[PDB]
């Protein structure tokens, strides 16, 4: 629905009172832009019924995010799901989420979809999630143009992590060492993941006999490449 | 005629049930800007599939409900079934001693 | 020689000068290494070498120049050839950029240098670059790896002027002909010949070769060495050899021990086959029966054959004879029984 | 198939313990469905969507190299070609391998081969081409027998590409002589004869007038046949392998021989790198709706990219180098040539 940020602005009206007592909003495909996601900023801090936002498909771009991003590292806030899916997003961006996940105590989940993310900004966030303090529960990355080098990373950050458990890395580019890396760092038994978003038919030979090695080892973990696999009916089911 | 309406009543079959309703619709449209032939509305909501062929060729006829359907098919961003619709117009529309005794013995 | 540098001036200057027609030249083990370093700058520019080989004994500073004499924009010599030369790795990649400047030389031959399976990937990259007019290109005592050979077999199917090509003392025996299969079955490629020698090949070589052979392919001359095919590499060789289609013009086989009950197949295909215009034998014991059914069969028959070698483990009065009739039977046949300038390395 | 351990059907179970008894001594494969309505899957939280799932579900063993391929799916049938014949398979059968084609269309004459094929878009003809061959020879595929139809005369010339428009009855060939003819289908009678370019263009796309065509001299030239004028060319650095149009919005895909992929604009001189491998690409595809390409190349490969950047979404390895791959015009199925055999992939989404 084309609301935008006139629209977007009245909603932030009526919800910055404190008596509001909706849970989860939802707005994909409104025109946004960073003056609306402004107005969300300032609407958010000071509330603490509202727990599920998502704003994907809106050009809201780097800034927009870190004004986001500095609303929420109070810990007073109190949101745990936030998704946003083709964004424009950079490596910036992606410090200062990573400040955010290190820092803050209320987020569980967060979502990184169709991002040129690159190696950069999945550095700032493996350097992020290497804090024992993080309690995210699920990360999703897709289409994020990731390499070698920031799988590495990556693969240390898991090694280094406990509280995370489902992950998502499909429509990536990877070279086999850097695999080889990614899945010794699934087979060490620190790391509990119980989701990943794999395709097995898609690397060689070695690649699917040591993926099926990892899978023989801890056999509740399931590689899938559909993601949502398993995960909440209730994520979905609300919206139809 | 019924050879016609054959071949258009099959090309319609590729488009799906949401692709059929927006098909209604623009139809709908197509019928009320036009003035010299006319169709019912509630004639044409009530039709399926086969019966919308049969009297889209009942009211326009049978190079005429093809061209229509063509560019209908053109609006709603379909372009394959637009030449596979006008191929199957191009087909569908027509144009305005010794050897004696052998065989006995071997009988 | 161990030069001076009064000498190494003088020498220099009268190779630069207009007055000199040098055509060929090769230096070898020149010392020390600024005279050498001296000796190929002088090359710089030069109207009237198109040959020039290089060796020595220490070679840190052989490639700046070299490279400086390629990428000049008026060297014009047509063959270069590095023998023993010992580098290192960008010492190959800037020797490779600057055959990608290079547009004179055709023929290039690399033997015994201490390549790996890095400067292969890189002079291979060097060759599928769409402008480059290597026709011959010799790759001996390289100690490559059937890895390179696959991307030899993406470079036959890309390359567009190679036309020889050696591959000798190298072990790519089975996978390495699988994967030059594979970039020779393509319908359209251009190698009119390829030497194989000490390379291992066997009997699953010689059903991939056949395989080539029977379709219209484009090598005409194939070479074979120290390669023991015996009994199912010689099936497949002259199963392939006694069809009407092929054009293979020269084929070698030396010590491949060819035993006579192969020897009959072949005779059988050499009266059979119409096309072969030279063969030879070597280190094969087809004494006693083989030879004799052997010369017996070639009277009998009028093959396109021109020449043809053997060697006798022991002969008669009677192989004499039958040498007299082998002549006179066929008179353009001719037949010896008695190595660098080999009739194919004379070519490539 | 060759993937799994061991393929297997639901029945085939049976009859194996059938069998043992009579001597006295997901898991199970499925076959490929046709109706929209059986495909049943679930929206992403005709269609523009990008695929998102692949699974092998037949191998076709043709007995020599395969050169060509092509798919139908108005009617069922796959067509392979190689050196000798061409061989006519049919998709209606459930079997995980299968040694019995359809037919088999031999091509008799000493020193004749064959390395192009290519089928019309309304699934009622097919083309024929190869070296050392008289003519190029078209099949009747709708009547009731296979028969050749027409010939298409070309004296002492070798094909090596062919392409078709039924809407204008066209058909054209390149010939090894940087020769390219332009024949009229109702009468069989040569129309137009473009050259100039000794080394031969390797592949050649038409769509609306302009012929495009690239070969190893590293430029890519668009010719018009409306008038006599040189046709333009765009230098690329690296030498194109393959040549395919966006049939939607303005671009040509091509492929470099240096695993390099571009797009070009013909209302302009704009390019930008989509994709990039360590090996040859031999043949690139697009898909009938334009929102994706199939491509395969010499390091054993296939691979699907996106339109909008040039993101894969997934490829699939194999054991032998590809050489052609081709996609329905249902845009659910793909098929690709290695070695002697020729495999069929379903598209999910």
């Amino acid at each position: 629905n084309s609301l935008g940020n006139e629209g977007v602005n009245l909603l932030c009206r009526s919800m910055r009172l404190p008596h509001c007592s909706l849970q989860r909003l939802m707005l994909n495909q409104c025109h946004l832009d960073t003056a609306g996601c402004g107005f969300l900023a300032l609407a958010l801090m000071g509330n603490s019924w509202l727990t599920h936002l998502s704003l994907s498909m809106n050009p809201v771009e780097d800034n927009g995010v870190k004004l986001l991003c500095e609303v929420m590292r109070e810990p007073s806030c109190h949101l745990q799901d936030l998704e946003l899916v083709k964004c424009h997003l950079t490596a910036a961006c992606c410090e200062s989420l990573s400040c955010v996940i290190s820092r803050s105590r209320h987020l569980k989940s967060l979502d990184l979809t169709d991002n040129a993310l690159g190696d950069g900004g999945v550095a700032a966030l493996c350097e992020g999630l290497k804090q024992k303090n993080s309690v995210l529960a699920r990360l999703g990355l897709k289409a994020c143009g990731l390499t070698s080098d920031c799988c590495e990373a990556l693969s240390l950050a898991l090694s280094c992590n406990r509280h995370l458990t489902s992950l998502n890395l499909v429509q990536n580019n990877f070279s086999p060492k850097g695999m080889m890396k990614l899945c010794s760092a699934f087979a060490c038994p620190t790391s509990n993941l119980q989701i990943i978003g794999l395709w097995k038919w898609q690397y060689p030979v070695q690649i699917r006999k040591l993926l099926e090695e990892v899978q023989l080892l801890k056999p509740r973990v399931v590689i899938d490449g559909s993601w949502h696999s398993f995960d909440e009916d209730d994520r979905y089911w609300w919206k139809n | 005629l019924t050879f016609s309406s054959y071949g258009l009543q099959w090309c319609l079959y590729e488009l799906d049930k949401e692709e059929f309703q927006t098909f209604k619709e623009l139809l709908k449209k197509k019928s009320s800007e036009s003035t010299t032939c006319s169709i019912p509305q509630f004639e044409i909501e009530n039709a399926n599939v086969e019966c919308l062929a049969l009297l889209l060729h009942e009211y326009y006829g049978a190079s005429l409900a093809w061209a229509t359907s063509i560019s209908i098919f053109e609006n709603m961003n379909l372009r394959t079934l637009s030449e596979k619709a006008r191929d199957d117009m191009k087909r569908h529309s027509p144009e305005d001693g010794d050897t004696w005794d052998y065989k006995s013995h071997v009988m | 020689s161990f030069l001076s540098a009064s000498l190494v001036r003088i020498l220099c200057e009268q190779i630069a000068s207009d007055t000199c027609h040098l055509q060929r030249v090769v230096f070898k083990n020149i010392s020390p290494a600024d005279a050498h370093r001296n000796l190929c700058l002088a090359l710089r520019g030069h109207k009237t070498v198109t040959y020039l080989t290089l060796q020595g004994n220490d070679q840190d500073d052989m490639f700046p120049a070299l490279c400086e004499v390629l990428r000049h924009p008026e060297c014009n010599l047509r063959y270069l050839g590095l023998v023993s030369c010992s580098a290192t790795t960008q010492q190959w990649a800037d020797l490779s950029l600057a055959l990608e400047v290079n547009q004179s030389l055709t023929c290039v031959n690399l033997s015994d240098n201490e390549l790996l399976d890095e400067g292969a990937k890189l002079l291979y990259t060097t060759l599928r670059h769409p402008k480059c007019f290597l026709q011959r290109l010799s790759l001996e005592n390289c100690h490559l790896t059937e890895a390179n050979c696959k991307d030899l077999a993406a470079v036959l199917v890309v390359s567009r002027e190679l036309t020889h090509l050696c591959l000798a003392k190298n072990p790519i025996g089975n996978t390495g002909v699988k994967f030059l299969c594979e970039g020779l079955r393509y319908p359209e490629c251009k190698l009119q010949t390829l030497v194989l020698w000490n390379c291992d090949i066997t009997s699953d070589g010689c059903c991939d070769l056949t395989k080539l052979l029977q379709e219209k392919s484009s090598l005409l001359c194939l070479d074979l060495g120290l390669n023991h095919i015996g009994v199912k590499g010689m099936k497949f060789l002259c199963e392939a050899l006694r069809k009407p289609l092929c054009n293979l013009r020269c084929l070698w086989l030396w010590g491949c021990s060819i035993p006579p009950f192969s020897c009959e197949d072949l005779c059988s295909a050499l009266s059979c086959n119409q096309s072969l215009v030279t063969l030879d034998l070597g280190q094969n014991p087809l004494g006693s029966s083989g030879v004799k059914m052997l010369f017996e069969t070639l009277t009998c028959s009028s093959g396109t054959l021109r020449t043809l070698r053997l060697k006798i483990d022991d002969f008669n009065d009677e192989l004499n004879k039958l040498l007299e009739e082998i002549e006179e039977k066929n008179p353009q046949l001719i037949i010896d029984t008695e190595e660098r300038p080999s009739s194919h390395d004379f070519m490539i | 198939l060759f993937w799994d351990k061991e393929p297997w059907f639901w029945h085939d179970t049976l009859t194996e313990q059938l069998w043992r008894i009579f001597a006295g001594v997901s898991r199970f494969l499925q076959s490929i469905s046709w109706d929209p309505e059986d495909f049943e899957d679930a929206w992403k939280r005709k269609r523009l969507a990008v695929p998102c799932k692949l699974e092998k579900m037949r191998i076709l063993a043709h007995g020599e190299l395969v050169l060509a391929t092509a798919i139908s799916s108005f009617t069922r049938h796959v067509f392979t070609c190689g050196r000798r014949g061409i061989k006519v398979w049919s998709l209606t059968g459930q079997v995980a391998e299968d040694r019995f084609p359809e037919s088999h269309l031999p091509i008799q004459t000493p020193g004749a081969f064959l390395r192009t094929c290519l089928l019309s878009s309304n699934s009622r003809s097919l083309l024929t081409g190869g070296y050392n061959l008289a003519s190029v020879s078209v099949w009747d595929l709708a009547a009731p027998s296979l028969h050749v139809k027409e010939q298409l005369p070309c004296a002492g010339l070798n094909c090596q590409a062919l392409d078709a428009n039924l809407d204008a009855n066209l058909a054209f060939a390149s010939f090894t002589s940087g020769v390219v003819r332009i024949w009229d289908l109702r009468d069989q009678s040569v129309v137009r004869d473009l050259k100039g370019y000794p080394d031969g263009v390797k592949s050649i796309v038409v769509k609306g007038y302009n012929i495009w065509t690239g070969g190893p001299d590293a430029c890519l030239r668009c010719w018009d046949q409306r008038t006599i004028m040189k046709p333009l060319e765009y230098q690329f650095k690296s030498q194109i392998m393959s040549l395919s149009h966006s049939p939607q919005e303005d671009w040509v895909l091509l492929g470099m021989a240096n695993g390099q992929q571009w797009l070009q604009s013909t209302s302009g001189s704009q390019r930008h790198m989509v994709g990039q491998k360590d090996s040859v690409i031999l043949s690139v595809k697009f898909s009938p709706f334009g929102q994706w390409w199939a491509s395969v190349g010499m390091d054993d490969f296939l691979g699907v990219y996106s339109m909008p950047a040039g993101t894969k979404v997934f490829e699939v390895p194999e054991m032998s180098p590809v050489t052609c791959c081709d996609v329905s015009s249902n845009n659910r199925l793909v098929v690709t040539g290695s070695g002697e055999h020729a495999s069929v992939y379903q598209i999910t989404y």
